[PDB]
RNA sequence: AGCCAGGAUGUUGGCUUAGAAGCAGCCAUCAUUUAAAGAAAGCGUAAUAGCUCACUGGUCGAGUCGGCCUGCGCGGAAGAU
């Protein structure tokens, strides 16, 4: 109801309800959870997932420290950076949305000599500007 | 720099200096800190 | 409290480990770090050898009726003294030993028998044996 | 000349070592069976702090030194982890004959030789990691 | 005030953190040898590393610092023949 995402972990009881005997179809239950289902909805704490990836970048050791800042400035968390001999690999989690284009950057901010690779990880819930951004672009 | 009415320091490092009847601050670290009365 | 009545307890301090000790060794102290000193003062611990580092003008003043007055000509440039609170003339031989050997600070004076000793002329204390 | 404190048993991993001494020259291999040739003694599992010393032609010696007091002193004290936050909660209380012990444990680190005066900076240390004496 | 040096030891205080090692934050903040030493008042490092400071000894050899009240001044202060 929220946009169009998919809904995702959601359990449902059906503890009571009303049937008239000549006029319950289907489609009329259908249209009955519908109505009760976008209620709910409402009325519960509903938020956006948005999905994260595992991010490993492999940089030269100059310039480390400003990859980690340009990761810091695209709204990601790290779970640690290895330095080996040939160069220092950062590991992180990075929300897609903000991992847009992030080969150009990396470039200039290493000489254009790092590079790096996205696996999807999990979904995790958006912060309230990110979600406020993706409701009203999708709701007009 | 900033020409405004009030001058003052806004660090440490910040001097206030008087070169031709002008309150001037000149800043050794922040050069975002020059300032003159005017 | 006072820093003139913090002088009165330095003074008065000093001086009276001066009446108890035996062969004072003034020496420079300059140009050393912090550790480095700490491996004469743990072995001034284990000879009885008191160290400590006070005022020129201060220690004019403090051996001022001891023995120890004929060292007014050495209080001059940074002061390391030593006392020899037991096994007289020990502190001496250590003290040349270390200047010589990693530092660049010189035995100014040494000071037993109540008489002042030039640098060049210190041997004495080391040839003279812990007994 | 560089200092690090690595596991009693264990000078295999890179990060740790590689970058720090590896631009100094330190052949890494050397270094990590010779570390742990002499630090075999130590209990397992006790990190110890080594200082390495490396000279202009890449050659290197090193004195291995007494684990760091707070890692030391959660183990005799037998906690895990450590305190949240000092003066609301204690989570054990030391013994003092483990103080002393402590005290001639690093002996060799401690500037005052009075012993005594090396417990109370053990137990001064101690005080800060919400640990209480008897 | 300036200049000459030190600015220690436990140690990278304990948590939190990928890292938090004087210097993101929370909770402390105290022992050590001391001349003196903040579990650092700042700069800096991704974290280290590094540079100063507080605090001290020397040199120097006479006044020097911070407020209160008050007199006269300064800037604020750009218009049309
Ligand atoms: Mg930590
Ligand atoms: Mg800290
Ligand atoms: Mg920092
Ligand atoms: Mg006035
Ligand atoms: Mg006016
Ligand atoms: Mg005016
Ligand atoms: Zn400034």
């Amino acid at each position: 109801p929220l946009a169009g995402y998919p809904v995702v972990d959601m359990g449902i009881r059906l503890h009571f309800g009303s049937y008239h005997d000549v006029d319950s179809s289907e489609l009329a239950f259908k249209l009955a959870a519908s109505i009760a289902f976008k209620e709910g909805f409402k009325k519960a704490k509903p938020v956006l997932l948005e999905p994260i990836m595992k991010v490993e970048v492999e940089t030269p050791e100059e310039n480390t420290g400003d990859v980690i800042g340009d990761l810091s400035r695209r709204r990601g968390m790290l779970k640690g950076q290895e330095s080996e001999v040939t160069g220092v690999k950062i590991h992180a989690e990075v929300p897609l949305s903000e991992m847009f284009g992030y080969a150009t950057q990396l470039r200039s901010l290493t000489k254009g000599r790092a590079s790096y690779t996205m696996e999807f990880l999990k979904y995790d819930e958006a912060p309230s500007n990110v979600a406020q951004a993706v409701i009203e672009a999708r709701g007009k | 720099m900033k020409v405004r009415a009030s001058v003052k320091k806004l660090c440490r490092n910040c001097k206030i200096v008087k070169r031709d009847g002008v309150i001037r601050v000149i800043c050794s670290a922040e050069p975002k800190h020059k300032q003159r009365q005017g | 409290a006072l820093n003139l009545q913090d002088k009165q307890a330095i003074v008065a301090e000093v001086s009276e480990v001066a009446k108890g000790a035996l062969s004072a060794v003034v020496a420079d102290s300059r140009g050393v770090t912090v550790d480095k000193m700490t491996e004469l003062r743990k072995a001034g611990r284990e000879a009885g050898v008191y160290m400590r580092v006070v005022r020129n003008t201060l220690l004019r003043r403090a051996v001022e009726g001891t023995p120890f007055e004929c060292l007014k000509d050495a209080f001059v440039g940074p002061t390391l003294i030593a006392y020899s609170m037991e096994h007289p003339g020990a502190a001496a031989r250590l003290f040349k030993e270390f200047a010589k050997a990693n530092a660049k600070f010189e035995v100014k004076a040494a000071a037993f028998e109540g008489e002042l000793i030039p640098a060049s002329q210190i041997d004495r204390l080391a040839t003279l044996p812990t007994y | 000349y560089v200092k690090l404190q690595v596991a009693a048993g264990m000078a295999n991993p890179s990060p740790p070592v590689g970058p720090a001494l590896g631009q100094q020259g330190v052949n890494i291999m050397e270094f990590c069976k010779a570390f742990n040739a002499k630090t075999d003694s130590i209990e397992k599992g006790l990190p110890i702090p080594v200082v390495i010393t490396v000279y202009a032609d890449r050659s290197f010696t090193f004195v291995t030194k007494t684990p760091p007091a707070a890692v030391l002193l959660k183990k005799a004290a037998g906690i895990k982890s450590g305190s949240g936050k000092p003066n609301k909660d204690k989570v054990g209380k030391i013994s003092r004959a483990q103080l002393q012990e402590i005290a001639q444990t690093k002996a060799a680190d401690m500037t005052g030789a009075d012993i005594e005066a090396m417990t109370r900076s053990i137990e001064g240390t101690a005080r800060s990691m919400g640990l209480v004496v008897e």
